């Protein structure tokens, strides 16, 4: 059977405030 | 003779409870060194009325906090800012209210 | 087909209870005002839901696994704490309490209590008694410890304020309450309405 | 011979409730007039019988296997469709209903209901709950869900009619109700009267 | 407590359909006037009952073991031969027939048919199909073979006659129809109304 | 989240206590069937005020 | 869908709709999503919002 | 001794901005 027809992927990313050093 | 016992035994028991809310005073109601004292909560077991530890306190005569630790549970985001100092004074008679020099208080 | 047999029909589901409304500044002046929701957890207390529509067709019920759910409809920039607990004894009325801290403390003392900001979501579990006592499904009657298996109290700990520091006063809505329940009904019937 | 053990004493028996009376044409005017019998099924509800006399000498009871029974005193030529069900929630009162059809439907939907013509005989069972609760053997008091394990209702579906397709206007007596019961009492004592 | 499993919930019960009325002499004039009841046997066809109320809270249904039941409100002295069958193809309509004998024959040839005099009682079964298809619990819509698993027809073979060999011209009421059913619903939901 | 627990646990504890004194009624105050009831003390744990149970 | 025309019958042995948001956590609105297996069940005919929800 | 009298628990959660995908 036809595999991987319309495979979509998701990888969530956060977006904080005040990246500190 | 119906003699109640004579064993003065210690009953150690642990658990968390809830003192009160903290009310920062803002610019209007902060016009003095006393206004900067937000919480004056004695740590006597019998001081926390609604709790049940205080109720049990009445069932014994003496107590001793073998360990106590107050914990602050905030309700605001990191947008607001204000410094806070918290110290459990072991001498109740030491009253900061009598002080006027804010820096001395801090 | 004409069986005269009785048996528990344990069936699961979910339901939408109502939209909470944080009380704000104006409508919040005393303690009892801080009680946003007083909703019995009797199956037949939520009118249009599936749970109550089913309950109408039995005598009794017993939450084998119930849990109220909070889903916020606001950003994370707003600030207010919430406490929720389900008292398994209906006749315990905290409205009589004046001291707010005493109220929050008798809330937290209940085992199934929960505290959460109204910007995130959490679950309020119903704790089940240990005697197997079944509860009647119909509307509340002479006594309540027969019908109601619990009561959901929702509390406003802090005051409601916004991105800036100014506290809101318009009594807006924060989220919604859902019920992910599992109940067992015993006796097929119809209750009057 | 001075034992203090509490043990269930299951014991069988039979009894005699009362005579019923179909309401006829003139007196059948609404939905509640179609209720010929509203008779609890608590042990201590039938004084002159044996079950109540025995109940007087225990504190609690529980219908292990009960069955009401109808015996007519009329010929087959007459016809009237009755419904008889034992509601296990004594506070459920159909008299508050006005829609006849809904009354008959809430009577029929009960699992222990039977429909029959008032010229033949039947046996109305009592479906017992699951949680093993015990009931109280005394007179009715503050609440009823403590004493009454059930309530017997006897309905009149069709209008009483004679040999021909003609109704009757006499409001006559039809038969009698009996109770074939086996009950388990828990705590020996004597209740006032 | 937030499971999404779909499982059949087989549950028993009883209900009350309606009262029937034999058509008599004057009104019995053709083949279709001999049809006293044309009543579907879909769950959601009897509103005030319990089966439809439960159906409202599922999407599909399937009669596991159903049985219609006749209870008369008339004496034995009267006589009228009835036929009752549950056609599993709701679109099959006998009203289009004119030959009385063919109507009675297509009523009798059905496997779940019974013939009886309107003074006694019977139990009309519903013969279920084989392919395991499920039906829909909603009101009637574009098609019927999706919702209605059956259709109950009640016929009048012989003319209503009294004690003697004489007919009657009143078109009186005879009895009532009950349903002793056990049904399996598949998908929890709520259907509009 | 600060979630209080969800364990409905049983706590069994034992001990003796003190209900009240019994006052026999004598010949004067015993003039009825009610006068012969000297003690009506409910056994609800919350009925013994001074006690700690 | 185009392939669908190359066969006669179909059956979703598994389907799952996924929501891919485009907003930050500043905005707020509750959403309900349910795949009704009976197409003829039309919510539009409803007026009571609470009944719909 | 009576254990677990009034045990409370805390589990902090962050709340960033612009969860990205
Ligand atoms: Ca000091
Ligand atoms: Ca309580
Ligand atoms: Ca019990
Ligand atoms: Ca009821
Ligand atoms: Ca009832
Ligand atoms: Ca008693
Ligand atoms: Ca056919
Ligand atoms: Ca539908
Ligand atoms: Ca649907």
């Amino acid at each position: 059977t036809v595999p991987n027809f319309n495979p979509i992927v998701a990888k969530p990313t956060v977006a904080p405030l005040q990246t500190n050093i | 003779r119906s003699a109640r016992s004579d064993v003065n035994a210690i009953t150690v028991l642990n658990g968390s409870d809830f003192l009160t809310t903290v009310k920062v005073r803002g610019s209007n109601n902060l016009i003095d060194s006393k206004s900067r004292i937000l919480v004056k909560q004695p740590i006597s077991a019998s001081s926390f009325l609604g709790t049940r530890i205080s109720g049990l306190s009445q069932f014994w005569e003496r107590y001793r906090w073998h360990k106590a630790a107050v914990r602050y549970v905030p309700a605001v985001p990191n947008t607001l800012a204000c410094q806070l100092i918290g110290y459990i004074d072991t001498d109740p008679l030491d009253d900061p209210n009598v002080i006027l020099d804010v820096d001395q208080l801090l | 087909a004409r069986s005269d047999v009785n048996a528990i029909t344990v069936l699961n589901g979910s339901d939408f209870l109502t939209t909470v409304k944080v009380r704000g500044s104006n409508n919040l002046i005393d303690s009892k005002s801080r009680i946003l929701v007083k909703q019995p957890i009797s199956a037949s207390s939520f009118l249009g839901t599936r749970i109550s529509g089913l309950s109408q067709f039995w005598e009794r019920y017993r939450w084998h696994k119930a849990a109220v759910r909070y889903v916020p409809a606001v950003p994370n920039t707003l600030a207010c704490q919430l406490i929720g607990y389900i008292d398994t004894d209906p006749l315990d009325d905290p409205n009589v309490i004046l001291d707010v801290d005493q109220l929050l403390r008798q809330a937290t003392s209940q085992v199934g209590a929960r505290q959460w900001n109204f910007s995130d979501t959490t679950t309020i579990p119903l704790i089940v008694r240990r005697d197997d006592q079944l509860y009647y499904t119909g509307q509340d009657k002479e006594n309540v410890r027969f019908s109601q298996q619990g009561v959901f109290y929702l509390l406003q700990v802090t005051t409601l304020l916004n991105i800036s520091g100014e506290a809101i006063t318009n009594d807006l809505i924060s989220g919604s309450l859902y019920l992910d329940w599992v109940c067992g009904f015993s006796m097929p019937q119809i209750n009057p309405s």
